[PDB]
C-alpha cells in the first residue's frame, strides 16, 4: 500500500 | 481509553513480545525538525512540497538540497529519553527471553543511535540512498554527500537554489550503473516495500502488546497497524502529545511528550  | 499507568504495567510485566510503533513526534523531540506541521518549512517549502516523485522529477537538485540539510543537522542531534527508554527496553527483556521491536515511520535513525537492535524503517532512511536505475540500495553516510553539495543545503528563505546539474549529483557507484541516486525514502504516493511489510505483518500477527508513540495516527498504511492488532484483542497503548482520530480505539491513551511518559511505562 502507498504512503498517504 | 484507559489513563492507568498502573494497568499498563501490569500487562508490560507479563508480555513476551511487544511491538512499539514510533512516528515524528519521538523523532521532534529531540528537535529533529520535520517540515509537516503548520509554519514548519524549509525555504520557501515543506516537505509535503519536496518529499514527493513530482518535486524529484521537476527539480533533483533541489530536492538533494533539502535531503542534505536534513543528512547534515543529523551531526548535532541525538536520542532523546523515549529512544533510551525504548532501546534500553530492548536489551534488558532480550536477556529475558522477551521480544521487543519498534515499526518506526522515522527515517532519522536516532532508534538506531540509541541502541535499537530490532528495528523496521517502513519509510527508509535518511542515511541509505537508490540507483533510480538500477534500483540499488546502500549506506551513505558521507558529509556531504557529493562534492556539488558541500555548503548547500541552507534553509533560509530566499536562498538560491544550488541548479547542480544532474551528473554532479550522487551518482551509483556500481560497476558499469552511474545512474541518479535517489534518497532511499519512500516519499508521499510511493508504495511501501512489501517485504517491510511481511515482516510488519510478522511482528503484528504474533505480538502480546503494542505501543504507537508519536504518530498522528493519519499516514497509512501505517495507521492501520495498532487496529489490526487490537482486534486480536491485544492490548494498545498511546503515547501522545495530543488524541488523534485513532485514539478512541486503544486501550490506553497516555497524553504527555514521549520522553516524559515512556521511561515510567518500559521501567
Ligand atoms: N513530543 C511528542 N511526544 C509525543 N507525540 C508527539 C510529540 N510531538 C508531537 N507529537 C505527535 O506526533 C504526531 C506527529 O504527526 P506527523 O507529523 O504526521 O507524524 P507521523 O507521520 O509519524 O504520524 C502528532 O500526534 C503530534 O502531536
Ligand atoms: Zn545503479
Amino acid at each position: 500500500f502507498s504512503k498517504q | 481509553p484507559s489513563s492507568s499507568m498502573a494497568d499498563f504495567r501490569k500487562f508490560f510485566a507479563k508480555a513476551k513480545h511487544i511491538v512499539i510503533i514510533s512516528g515524528a513526534g519521538v523523532s521532534a523531540e529531540s528537535g529533529v525538525p520535520t517540515f509537516r506541521g503548520a509554519g514548519g518549512y524549509w525555504r520557501k517549502w515543506q516537505a509535503q512540497d519536496l518529499a514527493t516523485p513530482l518535486a524529484f522529477a521537476h527539480n533533483p537538485s533541489r530536492v538533494w538540497e533539502f535531503y542534505h540539510y536534513r543528512r547534515e543537522v543529523m551531526g548535532s542531534k541525538e536520542p532523546n529519553a523515549g529512544h533510551r527508554a525504548i532501546a534500553e527496553c530492548e536489551t534488558r527483556l532480550g536477556k529475558q527471553g522477551r521480544r521487543v521491536v519498534v515499526i518506526t515511520l522515522n527515517i532519522d535513525e536516532l532508534h538506531r543511535k540509541a541502541g535499537t537492535k530490532n528495528l523496521l524503517e517502513i519509510h527508509g532512511s535518511l542515511f541509505k540512498t537508490r540507483c533510480t536505475s538500477c534500483g540499488v540500495v546502500a549506506e551513505n553516510y558521507k558529509s556531504p554527500i557529493c562534492p556539488a553539495l558541500s555548503g548547500k543545503g541552507a534553509p533560509e528563505p530566499g536562498t538560491q537554489d544550488a541548479s547542480i546539474p544532474v551528473e554532479k549529483l550522487p551518482r551509483c557507484e556500481e560497476a558499469g550503473c552511474g545512474g541518479l541516486l535517489r534518497p532511499h525514502v519512500v516519499w508521499f504516493g510511493e508504495n511501501l516495500d512489501p517485504a517491510i511489510l511481511e515482516e510488519v505483518d510478522r511482528e503484528l500477527a504474533h505480538c502480546d502488546l503494542c505501543l504507537v508513540v508519536g504518530t498522528s495516527s493519519v499516514v497509512y498504511p501505517a495507521a492501520m497497524f495498532a487496529p489490526q492488532v487490537a482486534a486480536r484483542g491485544v492490548p494498545v497503548a498511546e503515547f501522545n502529545t495530543e488524541t488523534t482520530p485513532a485514539t478512541n480505539r486503544f486501550r490506553f491513551h497516555f497524553q504527555g511528550p514521549c520522553g516524559t511518559t515512556l521511561p515510567e511505562a518500559l521501567a
